[PDB]
RNA sequence: CCUCCGCAUAAGCCUGCGUCAGAUCACUGAACUGACAAUUAACAGCCCAAUAUCUACAAUCAACCAACAAGUCAUUAUUACCCUCACUGUCAACCCAACACAGGCAUGCUCAUAAGGAAAGGUUAAAAAAAGUAAAAGGAACUCGGCAAAUCUUACCCC
RNA sequence: GCUACCUAAGAACAGCUAAAAGAGCACACCCGUCUAUGUAGCAAAAUAGUGGGAAGAUUUAUAGGUAGAGGCGACAAACCUA
RNA sequence: GCUAAACCUAGCCCCAAACCCACUCCACCUUACUACCACAACCUUAGCCAAACCAUUUACCCAAAUAAAGUAUAGGCGAUA
């Protein structure tokens, strides 16, 4: 008889404790006799890069001087990635309307591993 | 002797009153709308 | 990682990889005694015994043996002053039991007014032959 | 809290009285 | 708590150096002092001063007789306010000044080296010597102490304070100071007892 | 190891830590990609420090030595993934032009209300998905009347909140 | 904070101010004057002049600022005295404790002139914001005042944990058009060679 | 008890504001501005009730069939059976027949 | 509450007054006393 | 001195007599307030590739016998198939009866306990009232009626 | 989620006599004959004692169904949240 | 002398003007707030009440205020419309 309490895994009978959860990301499936199959690959994999000598520290000096924000934006990463190579290019008779996924761009997303949409990586 | 008429269980509470029961029916449906309306904080079981 | 939609994985697929991990961890001293290998830890909900080994080998280096976990219901009872129920948040406990015999114990964390002490001392009380007559005059 | 004056002076002349009945001046 | 706004004293508890009553060494620790008073305000007299230490005297004890608190505060520090008045409320006091009979003249003066930020005081004591007459009564004014208009003489020393930094600072008298071969205060009116100790069943006397 | 759960010895109830200030976004942004996220790790271990010595305190009931610490480290890691998010952003709109990274759609549900339906993932196509056909994401004509009243009820809300501004400025006005 | 909260002379978050206004009070509102935040020309560490009240007609430097109900502390002046330390037995010591004012109380002084005077906001080439004095052509810079930290910049060391200046603001990032993702994986030599199957979304 | 124990604020009213001070002024637009505008164009307020007067009931009907569409759902519902309760009133109930 | 009456007090004193020598509640409580007042007249 | 109760599971409830500090039929305290702790899976929940195809003969110590109401429990052929122990429940004096209610409440083990409990705030020994125990001689004379207490009977009539 | 009835898949019934049974005596259980207490009570129907059944048309846990111009009913105008 | 009493301002009402909010990450129609597998919506309002009963009948928003006009007309030719 209560309506206003957040409903959890602790709260019903017997089968109903077992179906609800946590948050928490499943890693296999069930097979015959309830045995638990795990994938490896299911599993996230932390991905720890090596922290031997490295310079930065989580704190930062406050004799360092301030700088106006400016965040980034598409405009601007093109003019600073792609932008110095079409002009140089221009500049010759190498460069070409067609063909230019030799500047970065790709006309479709479905063979990578990283997709960007939709996104099919964490974080 | 009366007073004990309920005899509580999750199941049949959910079964009886829950979100899926209520959004089954037509009927069910506007029982929602009006709680929502109204601003009450339990919209169902 | 926590609060992330995890990408669907189907046979033959690549492996699946943080690079970033939002989980957060606290390292706690037990309520109850324990055997010396046992450390406590509080740990995200969305949080697996699988991710935790991965979590403390791969970032600390600690090698572990085994991994034991709860989720400890906070309490609903406390109310306010408008007499609406305060939840305590519920939250999940591991045990972990380290390998090749290493020992961890908790380390024992934590082992003007110049003007007021010295009125303080300076307090003179009260002399009981004089029976409340003010002290101040010279007389 | 009422909207009005005059019955809240009457009030005051009446607590006037009331307080030279307790202690007259000389 | 850590914020930025700080309590704010216009006195010091206490006294830099306590001058003992019944010799060079003094005179110059003086004379660098008024030196250091005189940097600060340029228009201070060692002479001139002993009588505007004796009226501001009087009239501190003036205010404790007609009870005016305010006049008191632009006159006596924050030190001494407490020791003036903690016992004088809820009773009536009847000071009066008698004649002087040794004129007032100053013992010693002493400066403050900072020891707090944008603070320099300045203790100059003071030795006077005049028969003054009181009367303290009871809440029920019942004459509980003194007699009412015979006077009685008093040695007294008294240390005043100055705000050296603050353009609003003020000569105001800080403290007294009792000698310990100073004669007891005359006896009070009424008698008393002492209670003993209290034993718990489980104690005996010694 | 274990051991780097807690700070430097040295340091143990010293009532007062001198830490550094946080990282600024600008700061992070001449980061390189790789070494942010390097120092995300750096931040990473830094913040479970902090975390269970702030429950240290709280058991021992007793003041932590700087509280203010994990308030800039928590900063600094928002501000890092605040400033990979950015460049992940930039390069989608770059190469398709999708403002966010999940699919979905505008949908209406059954209250007949307009929601943003975020997707799902699925191995079935959506025609075969019994659970998702379940699910009714159109409104049944008696619903108008509802939208109405709800309609009405934000008005009334909203008119009594002008009058109200418009009243504080009169006597706002009269004592000044 | 809850609505219609009571800013008193205690900081918010203070245990004394959780004394005075607890979750459950609900004071009557105290009316103020909205005065525009470009129009605010009263800062910390300025000279001012107290008009009315006790104490008038004397210098003093503000110490604290509540804008919420335009409020203008200054220290040493508009005081009042407190026992502080009192306890069951002991009567504690005496301290002065200044009392706020309003902005209309007080008004800045003319540095060399020496006298209170109005001021106006003027915008210049060199300084963006700049105050003026009505009658006399004379321009009062900015108090300084130390931040909120209180770090004191100029005498500053590093501790261990503190990034040096020239390693942090060193640009080693060079744009370019792969996600961090990617770059890290072939950075750290991990490789994959399985092709991600396609999934439907709905 | 029920009685206030001080004075209230005293009130003071400005009788020489604009608003009292030119207060009824055009009331005379008709006879002396060659009858242009009758003074009932210079009512202001409700849409059913500019220089017109009526009872209770007269008002409701007028209210109804002139801002009747446009008010909210509620509104309308208790105005539909503020008609139907005085209309049972003034025909069936009272001292005169 | 446009109107309410606001002097109450001097009204119910009127009766009062007259049975303020009386025995018993009626001395004081207004609809009591008024009934011995008006039969006291 | 009492125990027809206990211990466990289920069902229901949701931190609801653990520790520490203040605080208030009974302690100036606790089943009050605040802060801190805790319940670790092997038990239990959470299952199963496809298309055909198979499945007449109870249970009862299943033996003899004996039935009637005719009964809880099975596959094979071919194809496909190699990774592992994840997730959730786990506390308490506890639930439904407005209550710390002589009421309600499923199963297993203990059938009297190895477990669990306390009828009497202190006194005095009036009346009337409730529940007992005993009673000379008599044995229904009481009463609408042997109601009740007893005792632990017989023959009928109406339906 | 009480109660009336049904549906699915369950569970309970000691001891003794019996030609062996909607049998007999009699626990647990289910019901409620008679008396007394209680009557703002322990209780919006209880308690103490005495009784009826207790291998069956028995009792009972879990889930589902039938809805008011109606349901359900070994008909009491019974029951369908005091 | 206790118990008390006293308060002005939160806000709200009716207008006018003007066509409104639908919202970081995650989750949410299965037992909602739970990552992850082969049916379908449109269908005369009735009644109280008035008629001193009741049985035909009994005003209810339809797109310009006023007037035409409670007129023509309808109606157990009556209530009334
Ligand atoms: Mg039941
Ligand atoms: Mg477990
Ligand atoms: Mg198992
Ligand atoms: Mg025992
Ligand atoms: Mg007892
Ligand atoms: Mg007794
Ligand atoms: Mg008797
Ligand atoms: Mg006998
Ligand atoms: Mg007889
Ligand atoms: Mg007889
Ligand atoms: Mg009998
Ligand atoms: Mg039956
Ligand atoms: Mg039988
Ligand atoms: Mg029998
Ligand atoms: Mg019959
Ligand atoms: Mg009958
Ligand atoms: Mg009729
Ligand atoms: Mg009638």
């Amino acid at each position: 008889a209560d309506r206003m309490s957040k409903w959890t895994s602790k709260r019903g009978p017997r089968s109903f404790r077992g179906r609800k959860g946590r948050g928490a990301k499943g890693i296999g499936f069930l097979t015959s006799g309830w045995r638990f199959v795990q994938i490896k690959e299911m599993v996230p994999e932390f991905v720890v890069p090596d922290l031997t000598g490295f310079k930065l520290k989580p704190y930062v000096s406050y004799l360092a001087p301030e700088s106006e924000e400016t965040p980034l934006t598409a405009a601007q990463l093109f003019s600073e990635a792609v932008a110095p190579a079409i002009e140089k290019d221009f500049k010759d008779g190498t460069f070409d309307p067609d063909n230019l996924e030799k500047y970065g761009f790709e006309p479709t997303q479905e063979g990578k591993l990283f997709q960007l949409y939709p996104r099919n990586f964490l974080r | 002797a009366r007073g004990n008429e309920y005899q509580p269980s999750n199941i049949k509470r959910k079964n009886k009153h829950g979100w899926v029961r209520r959004l089954s029916t037509p009927a069910g449906v506007q029982v929602i709308l009006r709680r929502m309306l109204k601003g009450r904080k339990s919209l169902s079981h | 990682a926590r609060n992330v939609v995890y990408p669907l994985y189907r046979l033959g697929g690549p492996q699946l990889r943080v690079f970033r991990t939002n989980f957060f961890i606290q390292l706690v001293r037990p309520g109850v005694a324990q055997p010396e290998d046992t450390v406590q830890f509080r740990i995200p909900m969305e949080m697996t015994r699988v991710d935790l080994r991965n979590y403390l080998e791969g970032i600390y280096n600690v090698p572990v043996a085994a991994v034991r976990t709860r989720v400890q219901h906070g309490s609903n009872k406390r109310r306010d002053h408008r007499n609406v129920r305060i939840k305590k948040p519920d939250y999940k406990v591991a045990y972990v039991q380290l390998a090749h015999g290493q020992t961890f114990t908790f380390p024992d964390l934590f082992p003007l007014y110049s003007m007021l002490e010295e009125e303080r001392q300076q307090r003179q009380s009260s002399d009981p032959r004089r029976g409340g007559v003010p002290s101040w005059f010279g007389l | 809290v009422k909207k009005g004056f005059r019955a809240a002076f009457r009030f005051q002349k009446e607590l006037e009285r009331q307080r030279l009945l307790r202690c007259p001046p000389p | 708590e850590k914020s930025d706004r700080s309590i704010h004293l216009a006195c010091t508890a206490g006294i830099f150096d306590a001058y003992v009553p019944p010799r060079m060494k003094k005179t110059m620790a003086s004379q660098v002092s008024i030196r250091r008073i005189k940097d600060y305000d340029a228009n201070f007299k060692i002479k001139d001063f002993p009588e505007k230490a004796k009226d501001i005297f009087i009239e501190a004890h003036l205010c404790l007789n007609n009870s005016d608190h305010d006049r008191l505060h632009t006159l006596v520090t924050e030190h001494c306010f407490p020791d003036m008045t903690w016992d004088i409320k809820y009773k009536t006091v009847r000071w009066s000044f008698v004649e002087s009979l040794e004129p007032s003249h100053v013992v010693q003066v002493r400066c403050s080296s900072m020891m707090n930020q944008g603070n320099v005081y300045g203790q100059i004591t003071v030795r006077m010597h005049t028969r003054q007459t009181l009367a303290i009564y009871d809440r029920f004014g019942r004459l509980m102490y003194g007699q009412e208009d015979v006077p009685k003489d008093v040695l007294e020393y008294v240390v005043f304070e100055k705000q050296l930094t603050n353009p609003y600072g003020s000569w105001r008298m800080h403290t007294k100071i009792v000698p310990p071969w100073a004669p007891p205060k005359q006896p009070i009116l009424k008698t008393v007892m002492i209670p003993g100790p209290q034993l718990k069943p489980e104690e005996e006397y010694e | 190891g274990l051991e780097e759960f807690f700070d430097d010895p040295k340091n143990w109830g010293q009532e007062k830590v001198k830490s550094g200030a946080a990282w600024t976004c600008q700061q992070l942004r001449n980061k390189s990609n790789e070494d942010l996220h390097k120092l995300w790790y750096v931040l990473l271990k830094e913040r479970n420090m902090l975390l269970t010595l702030e429950q240290e305190a709280k058991r021992q009931r007793l003041p932590m030595p700087s509280p203010e610490r994990l308030d800039k480290v928590v900063d600094s890691m928002d501000a890092l993934d605040k400033v990979v998010q950015e460049r992940e952003d930039a390069l989608r709109l770059l190469q398709t032009g999708q403002e966010r990274a999940r699919p979905g759609a505008w949908r209406r549900d059954i209250f007949g209300r307009i929601i943003w339906h975020k997707f799902k993932q699925w191995v079935i196509p959506w025609h075969l998905n019994k659970r998702y056909n379940r699910k009714r994401f159109f409104a049944l004509p008696y619903v108008d009347h509802f939208l109405r009243l709800e309609r009405e009820k934000r008005a009334r809300i909203k008119a009594r909140k002008e009058n109200l501004e418009r009243k504080k400025a009169k006597i706002l006005l009269k004592k000044f | 904070l809850p609505p219609h909260y009571r800013y008193g002379m205690s900081p918010p978050g203070s245990v004394a101010d959780k004394r005075k206004n607890p979750p459950w009070i609900r004071r009557r509102p105290v009316v103020v004057e909205p005065i525009s935040d470009e129009d605010w020309y009263l800062f910390c560490g300025d000279t001012v002049e107290i008009l009315e009240g006790k104490d008038a007609g004397k210098q003093g430097k503000v110490v604290q600022v509540i804008r919420q109900r335009n409020w203008v502390v200054v220290g040493g002046l508009n005081t009042h005295y407190r026992y502080i330390g009192k306890t069951m037995d002991y009567r504690g010591t005496m301290i002065p404790s200044e009392a706020p004012l309003l902005h209309r109380q007080v008004k800045l002084v003319d540095p060399m002139d020496r006298k209170p005077t109005e001021i106006e906001w003027r915008f210049t080439e060199a300084g963006e914001r700049v105050r003026v004095s009505t009658r006399s052509g004379r321009i009062i810079p900015k108090p300084e005042f130390p931040r909120a930290d209180g770090i004191v910049p100029e005498t500053w060391i590093d501790g261990p944990k503190d990034t040096s200046v020239e390693d942090a603001l060193e640009r080693t990032y060079v744009p370019c058009l792969k996600t961090l993702q990617e770059e890290v994986m072939e950075a750290m030599g991990i490789k994959e060679t399985r092709k991600y199957k396609k999934v439907y979304w709905y | 008890i029920g009685i206030r124990l001080t004075l209230p604020p005293p009130k003071v009213v400005d009788r020489w504001n604009e608003k009292r001070a030119m207060f009824g002024v055009y009331d005379n637009i008709g006879i002396l501005g060659n009858f242009e505008k009758h003074p009932k164009e210079l009512i202001r307020g409700p849409i059913w009730l500019r220089g017109w007067k009526g009872n209770e009931l007269q008002r409701c009907i007028r209210k109804r069939k002139m801002v009747g569409s446009r008010m909210f759902a509620d509104d309308l519902h208790n105005l539909n059976k503020r008609i139907r309760y005085l209309y049972k009133h003034f025909n069936r109930h009272g001292k005169f027949r | 509450l446009r109107n309410r009456v606001t002097d109450r007090y001097f009204r119910i004193q009127e009766v009062l007054k007259h049975a303020r020598h009386f025995r018993g509640r009626k001395n004081r409580c207004y609809r009591l006393a008024v009934r011995t007042v008006i039969r006291a007249f």
